């Protein structure tokens, strides 16, 4: 097995209030949208 | 042709819900839109324009004749998934047994909105409730159970609508990698949450306009998820700065190696859209001045309320979401 040096990629963590939406690729319309403020909140 | 109108409607409505609460937010723009766009068919005068306009439509420019014509194609299209993707939307019209509809109205909703019609007896509020809740439960494959819990006894007609979505990540997460991590709610409030992890190539990029990081996860099929991660103290900004086109740009993009941490979610939103929609101009239809002549010439009518419920599930396999309007 041949080993070569790596690269340590950067960490992208969504561990804070974030926004998001879901789009249908054809119509490019917003199926869903929302904001996650606290995933534990019910 | 109306995608931009919706896109912006979603944002309009969103900014309202974001202002009203801090709580997790989740709703289905398409769902709320087609439900009201459909109602307008049997609405007249201001109550009519008021609706259409609140959905971010400029009556002068794009004629209603073409607005409805558009919802027709948008619906027909959202219903032909890329096989690997499950996406469905149904519109049902429940009429009280003793009701004299207005032919045109039934032909329209059924034609422009692919609507179904049924004849329940609202006198038996338990059975009528059972029929509707069942329709929605079936359509949303169990995701949205008892949508209707309190139904008026004098209810003349209910205009139900549902949307179902189930897709798989085009590049899923391994369950063995998911660990419990910290999630920062406040600058002094942290909660433990099962964090999904995956190292690889992502469509992540940092849009400067929104001062946030934009991540794009494709779904096997014809759907894509967009996650906006705001830079320290810029969430309020991100929210206000969102526009259709900005979302159109990101999609034209590239790729990059990164180690992603995305929490798995199980959240649901329930809304009484009367307060919020009024804020967008839609008030007539909810008042004792609402004109629903288009539905029935019988007695005058009005909306007693507008309930919306959406439910989201995001795991390593992909995403499942349902939305229902009642």
């Amino acid at each position: 097995l041949e080993a070569i040096p790596r690269s340590i990629p950067p960490e992208v963590k969504f561990n804070a209030p974030f926004v998001f939406l879901m789009i249908e690729q054809n119509t490019k319309s917003p199926l869903f949208m929302g904001k996650v403020v606290n995933p534990t909140q019910k | 042709k109306i995608t931009p109108n919706l896109a912006e409607f979603a944002f309009s409505l969103y900014r309202q819900l974001a202002h009203q609460s801090s709580t997790n937010i989740f709703f289905s723009p398409v769902s709320i839109a087609t439900a009201f766009a459909m109602l307008s068919l049997g609405t007249k005068a201001d109550t009519h324009d008021e609706i259409l306009e609140g959905l971010n439509f400029n009556l002068t420019e794009i004629p209603e004749a073409a607005i409805h014509e558009g919802f027709q194609e948008l619906l027909r299209t959202l219903n032909q998934p890329d096989s690997q993707l499950q996406l469905t939307t149904g519109n049902g019209l429940f009429l009280s047994e003793g009701l004299k509809l207005v032919d045109k109205f039934l032909e329209d909703v059924k034609k422009l909105y692919h609507s179904e019609a049924f004849t329940v007896n609202f006198g038996d509020t338990e059975e009528a409730k059972k029929q509707i809740n069942d329709y929605v439960e079936k359509g949303t494959q169990g995701k949205i159970v008892d949508l209707v819990k309190e139904l008026d006894r004098d209810t003349v007609f209910a205009l139900v609508n549902y949307i179902f979505f189930k897709g798989k990540w085009e590049r899923p997460f391994e369950v063995k990698d998911t660990e419990e991590e910290d999630f920062h709610v406040d600058q002094v409030t942290t909660v433990k949450v099962p964090m999904m992890k995956r190292l690889g190539m992502f469509n992540i990029q940092h849009c400067k306009k929104l001062s946030s990081w934009v991540l794009l996860m494709k779904y096997l099929g014809n759907a894509t998820a967009i996650f906006f991660l705001p830079d320290e103290g810029k969430l309020q900004h991100l929210e206000n700065e969102l526009t259709h086109d900005i979302i159109t740009k990101f999609l034209e993009n590239d790729r990059r190696s990164a180690s992603l941490h995305l929490p798995k979610l199980s959240i649901t939103g329930t809304y009484d859209l009367k307060s919020v929609l009024g804020q967008l101009g839609i008030t007539k239809v909810f008042s004792n001045g609402a004109d629903l002549s288009g539905v029935t010439e019988e007695a005058p009518l009005k909306l007693s309320k507008a309930v919306h419920k959406a439910v989201l599930t995001i795991d390593e396999k992909g995403t499942e979401a349902a939305g229902a309007m009642f």
